[PDB]
RNA sequence: GACAGGUAAGUAUAGGGAACCCACU
């Protein structure tokens, strides 16, 4: 969907196991918006995955 | 696509004579035995036995074509003797050879087994 | 080879038999000869056809 | 791709020898020693073992068309 | 510290191992493409002049920088997708990445009001991406990653994928640009001709070729005249100089000659002065040139302006194009004239056109750069037109709408698909051949194809001179590998260690020279030239020097230290002349060589050990190059290099031959190429047999790629039981023949047996064939797609039924499924529908367009794949596999130019046998060897027996003194065998010993793709061509054989008139016509009503039936179209 | 003269769009020029444009007979692929005479 | 009628109908393969 | 209304071309 400036895979603090969700930072905001609609529902390694803009620091009152 | 079936080598096709006899008009007491679905094994053993036979002025075999599985055996005997009789006696003697060799081999195998 | 060398080896004389094998220079020169032959064939074919 | 079942020339079974040959090789036997241990006297069978290239592992490196 | 010879063998081979680990085999392709993408695209974009328009409002529209994404693919929803290279192969996509640029449009209308706006990442097209290149998505992927992606790790890449077809760019030879070559052409009106194909670093303008000829003797003397670009006449050289602004003959001779003490030169040039005397003024000369111009301008002013433009821009562009470059241009022209004079007087040898050092190899880099330059010019022109047309009405425009990415994208796709290197409309004018379909028959074939070279001379040429192998090709090109057909000698291959420079900027070199004592050309005076040493950089004479020896020492030190001069750069000092030429051009071939100082290699045991431990310490070939033990050398530098086979030459001798060596071969065997390398003991064969093997290897069947199981390649062959040869050259370790062998080691007896192997035929063991000997599988991929081009007419896959669809053959469609597709694991015969397809008509409303299995073919459906093509249409590929058991007529070949067809197969009991049960897998007539000189074949058989008995792999590296026939024979005897390999064999039929003792042993054989089943063909009244009713062509169409002209002539000689008549008339295209007896023209014959009429004569009774060939009827009709009356007098 | 369809056969395509012969296309061009000139004659037109139409018609007919006259431009079917004149059909090897008779 | 195809990427079975655009319902991957036929198949071991 | 079972009536079980390239004898 666009070049990725940085990729972050979250891990368990104590167990170290993979959390199962990551944050991807694209070079351009448009590449992200282009991915918002298409990425949702993708299948990676046989398991369906969902994709939505991270609202943790965008949507007011999100937790 | 044109490869002949393997069994064709030894399986007589429907209505095939296993053996056919002709008289070689060139010289007397001479017969040609055309044997189908046979090869150098039988040809050579029979030729050797007939050559051993003294009355046989002529005995031999050939394969007209390797791609074909037919052999021709030419046998000429003395006037007082028949190529057919010579052929039959040669086969009989080879059969006796095989029987004797079989029983002797059985004895030897047994004896080796005991020690 | 040194410059201005007109010796057999320098100018491409194969002093070794096929069984003995060929030193690299001799092998190269023999390849040149074979190439000459092949080219002659590939051209004479058309010339003679015409 | 896989070790042939029979020696092409003589027909001696060799298909049941590839794993043992590899085991000996990793056991540090020379190739000739391994062949002798397996009993491959005729150089036809010795060829069958020496020249073989087991491509089947490289083939298996790929995932199957079906899960 | 040193390396004793015993150690030296292993040391050199370790060095080669490290080299190949570092570089790979298609390094030249990958590097050329990477350099292209990285530098050349941006260079072209910047060089492109900004477009300004006037309706008043004026626009700038300047391009700034390029940004290239990775290969991406969009569906209908707009979702970009990562096209697996495998995905592109499967779906017939094109592996290309979108390209982008930054554009700045500034508008000025009045009051210098700047409207500078910038549009960033403007999409402008797509660029196909060479696989495994830097920018390919497979770059730097681990072998595990490639296996996951279904990509053979051993696959070298170096090719593009256009619509799912693999394409490879063949390097194209050409005369090196920016050089002075003097050729003697007595055939022409010129005794000699200097020539320079000047060409700036990067320029849409093609190379400007300038000639300077000396007229053949016979008014009084001989005159020198130059032919310039855009001028249809030669010009006196003195006139050219005066136009450049040099009237003083003293100055002109200072520029041309450098030692005025040479009355020879000076007298020889006098006649040119005599010819060109009246014109004494630069303006007069410029007017003269303008008049000589193609379209001289009536005005003398405009003539002079045109001439000045031509001189400044079109003449010696690489020297300069800007004003004030007149001094440099004059000096270079004088140097060219000086070269011509030297050649004319014989003081300097003529340059050899075929001398390979005078050639350059346009790899994928330069070729794509040229194509992209043209295409970018077209895009800029189109944008200019669009913007101009909109601004003409005062209204503005959108640069985004102006841009037509299709220009670039479609042009690149078309060029790389059709190989026609040029504009699509100029197909004929372009040169085809480039961008061939990658040959995937085997790994060896693929490698050779990727390393292929082509000479653009043209196959029609009958001149053996260019075709001949040349001395310069040593170590640069494989001397053996070359097509034996009409293209012999024209198509080549790279030697293993060969490598092609990608080029580099000479700016750092020029800066270093300026820092150095080098003196600028303009700065110096003419006098100093005579004794000084000229310095050229890519043909640009920059200046002179006074201590060339130490200067060259400094340059070599710098290159070895890798400080300012990259390895690719070449430096040559023509000591006999006074020139030092430095080349950083791309396309200059080059090979590594071990450096020698005094009489000792710079390589050392410590280097060897570090290389041995390369895995851990990470020491590498690059580290060797940096340390400066090894050095790259091109052909021009080779001309001066003095080189040694091996350290043995360095070893002191009673009569030192050279004692002044400078380099040493890494190993002589490296001079061979990919295909030639697999040959064991090539140095024991007649060279033409090595040449033949170079191609038969390409044909051998094996495992062409590890991941074949997924690739739906159009045609493929896979051997059941490949085997690495028992006898191996060390070089195949890097060809990876071990990983992907193509052939089987087979016990071969070189004996006469039943005569069925005579004349290059071979008997084969039927029992071995049954046991799987040389059994193979042949995969054929069919493809189809359902097109919805029009609502009126559309195609669909389905299982059609006779009641609905009409165009059905009698073939059964039951094998198909409800989707009009056959399923895997289904037996299939020829002319058997496999893809039931139908089309909606404008037995009703449906016409059959199904795809049947190729006639006479058979097999089982390996697998089926269904996708959507670029336009969403359903698109199905079916791979069908047929098991080919070797049989009579199938082609086999050793590695020694010995090929033959299987004459007959004898079961094991029939085959002859040793005292042991061993029987030969193959028997080959001894009559091959005598004339063929394939002694390498026999040696291979012997050493193969030795190695098989010993439990090792024989080493048949060509130039290996440690191995010889006597040693091999002694070893063989040690294993209880006859020392020469002979054996006592028994006739299989009778058991009797054979009076002779048969040579027998293992030998690597390989089964070539050409099988009798794919060539057998016959016809009896099949389909016929439409234009003429003669039999169709080609067995795929059930065609008929061509009874050609020489066959006609042979029958004529036989006198078989009736047979000739049958062959040419009654069996080809019998026809009947009616002819007016009066005018002798075909007449209208309604046979139903028996109404025969000739309009011209208006008669009806005097008409005669005439039997003639339909081709003859067509010829007569065509003549009458040409308005000829081939009247037909039956009387 | 106008050769019949058999001489310049049109092939029914996999798509419904029939594909016309090279001679057919050349004849179409000639007919177009002929009709244009006939119109420019039946209605008064500048002698210059009449001459230009005559020149173009001459070129088209000459190319139809032979599409290889040196100097002249080559008749170009589409996408820059030259036509095949009758002279080329009959010219040499692979022609009607040597290739088919 | 069912027409089960195996997706290339996820190797998942899925029905496909005629005129249905080819795309794995599971992963949106556009490459599929027909499943091995059920017809009786035999091979003499020659 | 839906859905599961049975009876009756009707339907369904003619062929390309060119160009180019590669390879072959
Ligand atoms: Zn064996
Ligand atoms: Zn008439
Ligand atoms: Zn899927």
């Amino acid at each position: 969907y666009g070049p990725i400036k940085r990729i972050h895979m979250v891990y368990s603090k104590r167990s170290g196991k993979p959390r199962g969700y990551a944050f991807i930072e694209y070079e351009h905001e448009r590449d992200m918006h282009s991915a918002y609609k298409h990425a949702d529902g993708k299948k990676i390694d046989g398991r369906r995955v969902l994709v939505d803009v991270e609202r943790g620091r965008t949507v007011k009152g999100w937790r | 696509m044109n490869a002949p079936p393997a069994f064709e080598s030894f399986l007589l096709f429907e209505g095939e004579k296993k053996i056919t006899i002709n008289k070689d008009t060139k010289v007397p007491n001479a017969c040609l035995f055309t044997i189908n679905k046979e090869d150098h094994t039988l040809g050579n053993i029979i030729k050797s036995q007939l050559l051993k036979d003294p009355q046989v002025l002529f005995a031999g075999y050939k394969v007209p074509h390797p791609l074909e599985h037919k052999i021709i055996i030419r046998v000429q005997t003395t006037p007082d003797y028949s190529p057919q009789e010579a052929f039959t006696n040669a086969i009989t003697d080879l059969i006796s050879e095989l029987s004797l060799l079989e029983e002797r081999f059985r004895v030897a195998i047994k004896d080796k087994q005991e020690g | 080879f040194i410059k201005d060398d007109y010796g057999p080896e320098s100018r491409g004389f194969v002093e070794n038999s096929y069984l003995a094998g060929l030193t690299p220079t001799e092998f190269f020169f023999h390849a040149m000869g074979g190439r000459e032959g092949l080219i002659d064939t590939a051209v004479k074919t058309a010339e003679t056809g015409y | 791709m896989i070790i042939p079942v029979r020696c092409f020339t003589c027909g001696k079974i060799v298909g049941n020898k590839w794993e043992a040959y590899l085991g000996l090789l990793q056991a540090e036997y020379t190739e000739g020693d391994a062949l002798d241990a397996l009993g491959l006297k005729r150089y036809c069978c010795r060829r069958m073992l020496l020249a073989h290239v087991d491509l089947i592992e490289k083939l298996l490196n790929y995932a199957p068309l079906e899960k | 510290d040193e390396i004793t010879p015993d150690l030296w063998q292993e040391a050199c081979w370790i060095v080669i191992s490290s080299y190949f680990d570092e570089k790979g085999l298609v390094r030249q392709q990958l590097d050329s493409f990477d350099e292209f993408i990285q530098m050349s695209v941006q260079r072209i974009v910047e060089d492109a002049p900004p477009i300004d328009l006037q309706a008043p409002p004026r626009y700038l529209l300047k391009f700034e920088q390029i940004y290239l994404s990775k290969p991406t693919h969009w569906e209908r929803d707009g979702a970009p997708s990562p096209m697996m290279p495998n995905e592109a192969r499967l779906r017939n996509l094109t592996y290309s990445a979108p390209l982008y640029v930054d554009i700045t449009k500034t508008v000025i209308k009045e009051g210098e009001e700047q409207l500078q706006t910038q549009h960033q990442k403007t999409f402008i097209g797509k660029i196909p991406i060479m696989l495994r290149s830097t920018y390919c998505l497979l770059n730097g992927l681990t072998d595990r990653d490639l296996c996951e992606l279904n990509e053979c790790p051993l696959d070298p890449g170096g090719y593009f994928i256009i619509n799912g077809s693999e394409k490879v760019l063949i390097a194209q030879e050409k005369m090196a640009t920016n050089t002075v070559y003097v050729f003697a052409k007595k055939d022409s009106k010129y005794a000699y001709t200097g020539e320079c194909r000047s060409c700036l670093e990067n320029s849409s303008r093609p190379t400007s070729t300038i000639w300077v000829s000396m007229l053949a003797r016979g008014a009084i003397g001989q005159r020198i005249v130059a032919t310039l670009p855009y001028i249809k006449q030669e010009v006196p050289i003195i006139i050219v100089f005066r136009a450049l602004g040099f009237v003083s003959d003293r100055d002109i001779l200072e520029h041309i000659i450098y030692d005025f003490e040479d009355p020879e030169m000076m007298e020889m040039v006098k006649p040119s002065l005599d010819e060109a005397f009246v014109i004494q003024e630069q303006n007069v000369a410029l007017n003269f040139i303008g008049s000589r111009g193609a379209k001289p301008g009536v005005t003398k002013e405009k003539r002079i302006k045109y001439a000045k433009e031509v001189l400044q821009k079109e003449m010696l562009p690489h020297v300069g194009v800007s004003d004030f470059c007149e001094t440099k241009k004059a000096y270079f022209l004088g140097y060219m004239v000086h070269r011509l004079l030297l050649a004319a007087l014989g003081r300097r040898e003529l340059d050899d056109r075929d001398h390979y050092g005078n050639k350059r190899l346009d790899l994928a880099g330069p070729l794509l750069a040229f194509l992209f330059r043209g295409m970018f010019k077209n895009l800029l022109k189109e944008v200019r037109i669009y913007a101009q047309k909109f601004i003409d009405r005062g209204k503005d425009f959108n640069l985004e709408l102006a841009i037509k990415t299709r220009i670039i994208s479609d042009g690149l796709k078309y060029s790389l698909a059709t190989g026609n290197w040029g504009d699509q409309k100029k197909a004929h004018q372009a040169r085809a051949g480039v961008s061939q379909v990658l040959n995937r028959l085997t790994f060896a074939s693929t490698l050779s194809h990727l390393r292929r070279l082509n000479s653009p001379i043209g196959r029609d040429g009958k001149l053996a001179k260019p075709r001949q192998l040349h001395n310069t090709l040593w170590g640069m090109v494989c001397p053996a590998e070359t097509p034996e057909g009409h293209a012999v000698g024209l198509v080549k291959n790279l030697a293993l260690m060969a490598y092609i420079s990608v080029g580099s900027q000479p700016s750092p070199i020029l800066e270093f020279l300026e820092e150095w004592s080098m003196e600028n050309l303009e700065e110096i005076s003419p006098a100093a030239i005579a004794d000084a040493t000229k310095i050229f950089v890519n043909g640009c004479w920059v200046g002179i020097h006074k201590d060339p020896e130490q200067l060259m020492n400094t340059l070599r030190k710098l290159r070895r230290q890798m400080d300012i001069i990259v390895s690719e750069v070449s430096m040559i000092r023509d000591i006999r002349e006074r020139e030092i030429r430095i080349y950083t051009d791309a396309g200059r071939i080059c090979r590594p060589l071990l450096i020698v100082e005094k009489q000792k290699l710079l390589l050392k045991k410590r280097h060897i050990d570090q290389l041995k431990e390369r895995e851990y310490n990470n020491y590498s070939w690059q580290d060797l190059v940096a340390s400066g033990v090894v050095e790259y050398i091109d052909t021009l530098e080779e001309e001066t290099v003095m080189l040694a086979m091996t350290p043995d030459d360095l070893q002191e001798k009673e009569v030192a031959y050279c004692s002044t060596y400078t380099h040493c071969e890494i190993h002589p065997s490296m001079i061979l190429g990919v295909c030639a390398s697999i040959i064991p003991f090539p140095d024991h064969n007649q060279s033409p047999r090595n040449t033949y093997q170079s191609a038969m290897g390409k044909q051998a069947m094996g495992v062409y790629i590890t991941n074949f199981h997924v690739r739906m390649d159009t045609l493929a062959h896979v051997l059941y039981y490949p085997q690495k040869p028992l006898v191996t050259t060390r070089s195949m370790e890097y060809l990876r023949f071990r990983e992907l062998p193509a052939g089987i080691n087979s016990i071969v007896a070189i004996a006469s047996y039943t005569g069925y192997n005579q004349e290059d035929s071979v008997i084969m063991n039927r029992s071995a064939v049954d046991r799987g000997f040389f059994r193979s599988v042949f995969y054929r991929s069919y493809k189809e797609q359902e097109s919805k081009k029009g609502f009126d007419q559309e195609e669909v896959f389905e299982k059609p039924t006779r009641e609905t669809c009409q165009g059905m053959r009698h073939a059964i469609y039951d094998k198909l499924d409800d989707d009009g597709l056959i399923a895997p694991g289904v037996r299939v015969s020829g002319d058997d529908v496999i893809i039931g397809k139908t089309v909606t008509l404008p037995r009703y409303t449906k016409r059959d367009c199904s795809t049947f299995l190729r006639t006479s073919e058979t097999g089982i459906v390996d697998q089926v794949m269904v996708t959507l093509n670029q336009e969403g249409y359903k698109f199905c590929k079916i791979r069908v596999r047929s098991v080919r058991i070797p049989q009579i007529g199938d082609k086999f070949a050793s590695r020694h130019g010995q090929k033959g067809t299987c004459g007959i197969q004898y079961r094991q009991e029939d085959m002859p046998f040793t005292c042991e049960g061993i029987t030969p897998d193959i028997i080959i007539n001894p009559h091959a060897i005598p004339s063929r000189m394939t002694i390498g074949h026999l040696i291979e058989c012997l050493q193969g027996k030795v190695s098989a008995n010993k439990g090792e792999i024989g080493d048949a590296t060509p130039f290996n003194d440690a191995v010889n026939v006597q040693k091999i024979s002694n070893l063989l005897s040690d294993y209880g065998y006859h020392l020469r390999g002979n054996e006592v064999l028994y006739n299989g039929f009778t058991g009797r010993k054979i009076t002779s003792q048969i040579f027998i042993g293992p030998t690597y054989y390989q089964r070539l793709k050409h099988m009798v089943d794919d060539k057998i063909h016959s016809r009896a009244r099949g389909p016929i061509q439409i234009l003429n009713r003669q039999p169709m062509e080609g067995r795929s169409r059930d065609g008929g054989l061509r009874f050609g002209e020489m066959e006609r002539d042979c029958q004529i000689a036989h006198g078989a008139a009736q047979f000739l008549r049958e062959r040419l008339f009654e069996a080809s295209d019998p026809y009947q016509v009616h002819v007016c007896n009066l005018c002798g023209i075909m007449a209208i014959a309604n046979t139903r009503t028996h109404t025969y009429e000739c309009r011209g004569c208006r008669n009806k009774t005097q008409i005669s039936l005439v039997r003639m060939p339909y081709a003859c009827k067509l010829l007569f009709q065509e003549l009458m179209s040409m308005s000829i009356a081939p009247r037909m007098m039956s009387v | 003269p106008v050769p019949p369809l058999s001489v310049r056969p049109a092939v029914v395509m996999q798509g419904s769009a029939r594909n016309q012969d090279d001679l057919t296309h050349k004849l179409a061009d000639i007919v177009k020029i002929n009709n244009q000139l006939r119109r420019n004659e039946q209605n008064g037109a500048a002698a210059h444009v009449i001459a230009e139409d005559v020149k173009l018609l001459q070129f088209h007919v000459a190319t139809m007979v032979d599409n290889e006259l040196p100097g002249l431009p080559r008749a170009m079917q589409k996408s820059g692929r030259p036509l095949k004149s009758l002279k080329q059909r009959l010219k040499g090897k692979e022609g009607r005479v040597r290739g088919n008779l | 009628q069912p027409m089960i195809y195996i997706c290339g990427e996820c190797h998942t079975e899925n029905e496909i109908k005629s005129r249905d655009p080819i795309r794995c319902r599971e992963c949106g991957y556009r490459i599929m393969y027909k499943k091995r036929t059920k017809r009786l198949v035999v091979f003499d071991a020659r």
